[PDB]
């Protein structure tokens, strides 16, 4: 491994510097958020939280409440944690709800029907991380986004263009979602604001009674019938069942450097350090970015990486994954002795690995 | 799907990535909730293998891989990124342009990316490797497919001495790194 950089004048590309907190965002008004967050004296996950909520409203494309997602969190003490807040399908849920009459997925239903929803973690996800390893309350981390979703914001570039593109297909069919992102019969345009007069009252109830609004109050209850109303499967039980769930991080060491990152139900984690397991077998500074070379070893790593990813990842709570093999560094080297640098091997020579010897 | 990064004063980090699945889900609110509702259950095997089939109580699989690098004992790179599949390989080229080819944050996040997932069975491929390089990838047996942008990095990474870098894809308009 060779030695790091962290950037000198003399690059192309050049860092943005801070002494003291930093954020990173899709949207430079959460960004803003989260930064302001940090200067008020909240530590990262109280910044993260705040940054969570205000995508909530700025970037609707994906930040949401609606949603769910993964935290991975680092204390300066070195503890490193991560949140699982992804959605659980309903306990109405069946194997086979999306098959039309043929037998043939239907992905109309699995993607713009009411059935298509799981039940909402992110509320949960963010409240488990705030409380235990935050120190402002969820009040303060909700008001920067309350507001904006109350006094509204500037569409731009990145909101226009994705409500003309992708909104077009979903938010006009739903009159309540028309009722927000569209305007005269067409999608918000950059320049326009965005007002979100509801979000703002859930965001006010939230930060109010805590996330028990969300998961058992007044928008749960919105949730239901919504679901109710129109065929959905979500119910009251189903949102008061829901649970945040702290695990144990997926981890490896390459060239000296420890990597940490998701675990199951995420499946990224644990092939990125398979990867990785397999790459650290090669002198990968020596060929450098851009080479075929490199690019060879890397596509041919990431082939056996998602032949396995095919066959053995689940969610942890029902499937039982093989990560120490997975993750094993003897497995890799096996992988590793199977890469020709000057012949791919074709996909369809390749088959999910026998990990019986590495378990 | 959308990620970011936090690193604050005292050297806590948080790397956060969460979705509705597709853009703006389903694009359904919950009645007067002013709410979007995902479409995450899209995430399940639909007909992978039995292991990610729909069931109740259960949670689809996901790529999503909010992720921290460790360098001498201490929290050296935060990042993570949306994608779908390709978020483990985006994941990935930020950490070894980190750590093998010495590239600094911002370096490593406006370098072009590549990634292959087995199937279908072809090398995709950004914009900006040099044809000579993509022509030898064909000799080797790869099937190069040059397609869309890949990705939406938003990373920090951590100097010994605790100054911060950052830096924001520039595969997303509007995106923003700051810091004080
Ligand atoms: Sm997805």
């Amino acid at each position: 491994a060779p030695p790091v950089s962290y950037g000198v004048e003399e690059d192309v590309f050049h860092p943005v510097r801070a002494k003291q907190g930093m954020v990173a965002s899709v949207d430079a008004t959460a960004t803003q958020v989260g930064v302001d967050i940090l200067k008020e004296g909240g530590n990262a996950v109280d910044a993260a939280v705040a940054v969570g909520y205000a995508l909530a409203v700025t970037h609707p494309q994906a930040g949401n409440l609606g949603g769910g997602g993964f935290m991975l969190i680092r204390s300066k003490n070195g503890n490193t944690t991560a949140i699982d807040f992804r959605e659980m399908a309903p306990a109405k849920a069946t194997r086979d709800m999306f098959l039309d009459d043929q037998g043939n997925p239907d992905s109309k239903k699995s993607l713009t029907s009411h059935l298509a929803s799981g039940t909402p973690g992110t509320v949960a996800g963010f409240s488990l991380a705030l409380d235990k390893y935050g120190t402002m309350p969820l009040n303060k981390v909700v008001q920067p986004a309350f507001k904006l979703a109350r006094d509204g914001f500037i569409v731009n570039d990145a909101l226009a263009d994705d409500l003309k593109t992708y909104g077009s297909e979903v938010l006009p069919n739903h009159e309540n979602s028309k009722a927000i992102f569209w305007k005269e019969g067409e999608p918000l345009k950059k320049g326009d604001t965005l007002v979100q007069a509801n979000l703002a009252k859930s965001l006010e109830m939230i930060a109010e009674n805590g996330p028990d609004e969300f998961y058992k109050g007044t928008i749960a209850e919105q949730i239901a019938q919504e679901m109710q109303k129109n065929g959905g499967l979500i119910t009251k039980e189903d949102l008061a069942a829901y649970k945040a769930v702290e695990r144990t991080p997926i981890s490896g060491d390459y060239r000296g450097y420890q990597v940490y990152s998701m675990p199951p139900p995420s499946s990224g984690g644990i092939h990125i350090v398979q990867i990785l397991n397999i790459l650290e077998n090669f002198d990968m500074k020596k060929y450098g970015f851009g080479s075929a070379d490199a690019m060879q070893i890397m596509a041919e790593a990431e082939k056996y990486a998602y032949a396995d990813r095919s066959e053995y990842l689940g969610d942890p709570d029902f499937v039982k994954v093989p990560w120490q093999a997975l993750t094993n560094k003897a497995y890799a080297k096996s992988i590793a002795d199977q890469i020709d640098i000057n012949k791919a091997k074709p996909s369809s020579e390749i088959r999910p690995g026998k990990l019986a010897p590495y378990e | 799907t959308t990620h970011y990064s936090v690193v604050d004063k005292d050297g806590n980090a948080v790397a956060v990535t969460y979705t509705l699945n597709t853009t703006f889900g389903t694009g359904i609110v919950a009645g007067e909730s002013g709410i979007l509702l995902n479409n995450q259950m899209d995430d399940f095997s639909a007909k992978g293998g039995d292991a990610n089939a729909v069931g109740p109580n259960k949670r689809p699989l996901s790529s999503m891989s909010p992720t921290i690098v460790v360098k001498d004992g201490k929290t050296w790179l935060v990042t993570g990124s949306p994608g779908g599949s390709r978020i483990i390989t985006t994941v990935l080229q930020m950490v070894v342009n980190s750590i093998d080819y010495g590239l600094n944050v911002a370096e490593a996040t406006n370098a072009p990316r590549f990634h292959h997932q087995w199937l279908p069975d072809e090398l995709r491929v950004e914009k900006g490797f040099s044809p000579d390089t993509l022509k030898l990838l064909e000799a080797k047996g790869q099937k190069v497919a040059l397609k869309e942008a890949m990705g939406s990095t938003q990373s920090i990474m951590v100097g010994p001495d605790g100054e911060l870098y950052g830096a924001s894809d520039p595969r997303s308009v509007d995106d923003l790194t700051a810091g004080y």
